[PDB]
């Protein structure tokens, strides 16, 4: 009798800032607060012509004469200044809280029955374990997307501060801690407790997330990559742009909460791929599949319909997939595509 | 007084006004609870003129929901990868497709239209067997207009269509442009029990159609295929 | 007390006799009102007994009936005569053939494969419109047993079929071998309503089944395409 | 015999203007006259299908096709600076008073019956109960709508302006007043007379509002979005823009003046959801629903029609929201 | 030079290799994974 709600949108919790880099050397680590900026310049490339053709091509005049013609192309490029080897990424965090609560709907039925429901889960479980998983992606370095891989050495701070001052700190190295697996450490628990605190809506959290790379002298950094339009270009425009504020190379906010979230270790598939973000149809773009095909019966919205509707409450760990995908925010409804 | 044409209704504003001299009114095109276009006409008009004030409107809305909710298209090619020797537009995928570029060991291939391709290598038999399965009606397009609810195949998910959404096919005004009278005809009914579903409410003597009547309706004016 | 496997019917003979000291019994196998076999069967049998004793004789005419009514095959060759490249089993023939040899001036020839063929040469693309349009459903040799008025598209000549004929098809000793509970799931009624339409005489509680249910409870079950 | 006017309008009062963003350091609050604009950006997106699909289950191949080619878009954005923590935003209130006359009617013995009846009203009780409620959504900083969600301490602060300069300020804690009742405090009820004298008539007032909410370093802030009608479609890549006035991020004066008026506790269905805004069949958006339906008899319209042509009063609270949608002002005649 | 008409380009060596199992001499071996080294974009 009870049927779903037709409008139907969650606000997301655990907000971050967009992380903006800066370059300095090793054991100035303690000083670093007047590390310059790194920029973004730009350089000539012309290339050669090195992927596959078509049949009708491949006579051998038409290549040579292809070869003749070149392309010369404009690129922003970003890296270290030339007598530096450390590289830090700073940025901020909200936790929200309040997870249960959506911000649009239609009946108050399913409004209170998903509100008992989400209060038996939290009754019955804490935010402990996803917290836990939080606090281990915040632990390593997987903010740093390619920046962390070739590293030599990575080390990263954290200062709990509630009034306009720290109060509690956090120091680790995040090749100590795997990409792969989630162990159990002292200082990684109080982290954790903190955090599922301020899930929780006890207290009142904000988090600063510092993070210092050891790469080399004058290498190569990755920030986040704009979006260029033109509408039949001239051939000699740019090819590549780089997000910068206010002149000072950084990552969308969006690649940081995407990296933050990647604690989906419970999907049908394998175990030896490692853990993926949370998604409803557990989708990486990279491999170009949908774990949790809705074929099979673990997509987000059979779970959540079989657990509100009718009761058939899964898994645990499903449990946790569900509502660490109700923390992630979204719309849910009919605006379906 | 209103004009429905198909799903849209053509209402005046209830107390006109005095431009130039001349008497006229405010009209309102209306697409369900959405308003699309208001203009002023000026009294002494037929209800034909006020048709065809808002007829080009409505053909463009018509071109760009054509277009937009087309079918996707299918296409066979041989071993070297270009000259296309057939098309389909299918109403569903294969389901057994991923990502391939066709080489020399297998003389057909069967790849999508879309850019990064998926295809499949068939053998002209299998080829013909999967377009008679999963082939596309000529109106597929109007199946982006409904609300999905009211289409699945599942019985215990299915509801009854409402008379708006039903207006979207049968009417003179509809998409289809199909009569009540044919398509009374075309379920052996007569046409007062085929008016009795087009009442417009429950209350004002009007009855629910059946599951049945609903897809093999949806089935012989060539929307859905409902195999 | 009869038994009733499909279309079929088994009954006893209403007093027996004593054959080799042992109680006997005549038992006969009826094909509507035509009467096929007659054995004599002692008593303590069960009636899976008298199942499986018949058994053999059903299947044989279940063969003899699919090879009669089997649909007609047309073939794809190339530019020289032999070779079919592919085949398919339409259910209608497309109206415009008449006795063809191919040659050389086009690739594709689309002939018959009775004797005296007919053919016509096509371009690969209206082959596949033709495949689409003309085939047939995988049980399509059915049809060959029921009268046609029952089978009509034409409103005007259709009448419901009786008990006897809607046998055929439904229920566990029917040629689609389909329950009464997956049809009546399959048109979105209760096992009870669908049941209504089974009872044997309309005087008993029975009920005329709708045009538009018959048409497409025959589309669902791979019978009749019914476009 | 004394029928309603067929034309009928009436001008609103409590006009606010727009609201001004900035940004700064929180306890150099006290200096914020230089604090610098924040300022909207655009950044590019990518993502990939999540929503409930048409089709559940018939089709998985269509849903990696969907993946491999996802959707970019061009969305702009507001955030604070890297180095401050603290948003500002700045308002001013004008009250005018004379709430009964329509600026538009037909019948004169409708608009006499009315402005009579609205003199009984005002010589019954003041405006002293709206003045409060309304002092009350001004205390609490209700329109800071999603800034205001997850703050550290946001604090407001009023001035009182009749010539070039500032006759009384205050000063307040919006989180000590919740979202969800009326009490009393005699700041506030000073603030409430200084209301109740604006909207008698009495007097001219002219306020400032100035709202401080301590955020976080570089977080993002939430202005008032616009209207990209037809050119998401073609290659969909602007497809969100935010209003700002001179460079500079704002929000819509009629979002604060929504946000104003949320005073109304007295809709028949129940007392522990919180008050919300008044309104003709009132009504919210976000969750569908209209309270105060016409079957009942606690709309707006056949409350005012009861009480002039048939002359009887509803209860004192029914007073209350009839005289509060005066307050808003708006249209009404036959349509 | 390595003219794809002649069978010794990156790609028909790639193919032969991965798909028909045709491993080729061990210096075209050295090329293939040079050119892995190398890296770049193959598709379409």
């Amino acid at each position: 009798i009870l049927s779903t709600a037709s409008v139907l949108a969650f606000e997301r919790k655990l907000d971050p800032s967009d992380a903006l880099m800066s370059a300095g050397a090793w054991a100035q680590r303690d000083a670093s607060q007047e590390w310059p900026a790194v920029t973004v310049r730009e350089k000539s490339v012309r290339g050669t012509i090195s992927n596959r053709l078509k049949t009708k091509d491949r006579d051998p005049a038409k290549l040579d004469a292809s070869i003749q013609s070149p392309n010369l192309q404009t690129v922003d490029v970003a890296n270290l200044p030339s007598d530096a080897d450390t590289l830090k990424v700073r940025f901020t965090l909200r936790v929200l809280g309040g997870a249960g609560t959506p911000s649009a709907c239609n009946d108050a039925a399913y409004r209170d029955k998903l509100l008992q429901t989400v209060a038996t889960y939290v009754n019955e479980q804490g935010f402990a374990e996803l917290a836990r998983r939080y606090a281990h992606n915040l632990a390593n370095a997987r903010f740093l997307w390619r920046n962390r891989v070739g590293a030599e050495a990575v080390e990263v701070r954290i200062n709990h501060i509630r009034q306009g001052e720290v109060a509690r700190t956090w120091r680790f190295d995040a090749l100590a801690i795997g990409l792969r697996d989630f162990k159990a450490d002292a200082e990684l628990d109080a982290l954790a407790e903190l955090i599922a605190s301020g899930l929780s809506g006890s207290g009142h959290v904000l988090l600063e997330v510092v993070a210092f790379a050891r790469i080399g002298d004058g290498q190569e950094v990755f920030p986040s990559q704009e979006l260029i339009l033109d509408k039949g270009d001239k051939k000699g425009q740019k090819s590549k742009t780089l997000y910068s504020v206010r002149d000072a190379a950084a990552i969308h906010s969006q690649k940081i909460g995407n990296a933050l979230r990647t604690i989906d270790t419970w999907y049908p598939d394998e175990d030896g791929l490692g853990p993926i973000a949370v998604e409803p149809y557990g989708s990486v773009t990279s491999q170009g599949k949908a774990y949790r095909q809705p074929k099979q019966k673990l997509d987000f919205y059979t779970l959540l319909d079989n657990w509100v509707l009718r009761d058939e409450a899964p898994a645990v760990e499903q449990q946790h997939y569900v509502i660490a995908n109700l923390i992630r925010g979204g719309v849910f409804g009919e605006a379906e595509e | 007084n209103a004009i429905h044409i198909g799903p849209f209704s053509i209402t005046p504003a209830a107390r006109g006004l005095h431009y130039g001299g001349l008497p006229h009114h405010q009209w309102t095109l209306y697409y369900g609870p959405r308003e699309m276009a208001i203009k002023t006409l000026p009294d002494s008009y037929t209800s034909s003129e006020v048709r065809d004030e808002f007829s080009d409107i409505i053909a463009e809305f018509v071109i760009d929901a054509r277009h937009r909710y087309a079918p996707d298209v299918l296409e066979l090619v041989n071993s070297d990868g270009d000259a296309v020797l057939a098309r389909v537009a299918v109403s569903r995928l294969p389901e057994a497709l991923s990502g391939c570029i066709p080489d020399d060991r297998f003389p057909y291939w069967l790849l999508t239209a879309s850019r990064p391709r998926l295809g499949l290598p068939v053998t002209l038999n299998e080829y013909t067997a999967l377009a008679v399965e999963l082939s596309a009606p000529p109106l597929a397009w109007i199946t982006g207009l409904l609300p999905g609810e009211v289409l699945t195949h599942d019985a215990e998910e299915w509801r009854p269509p409402t008379s708006w959404e039903l207006r979207h096919v049968v009417g003179e005004g509809s998409f289809t442009g199909v009569s009540g009278a044919a398509a009374a005809a075309l379920l052996g009914m007569s046409a007062t029990n085929f008016r009795k579903y087009t009442a417009g409410d429950s209350a004002a003597n009007r009855q629910k159609i059946s599951f049945a009547a609903w897809h093999y309706l949806l089935d012989r004016l060539g929307v859905k295929r409902a195999s």
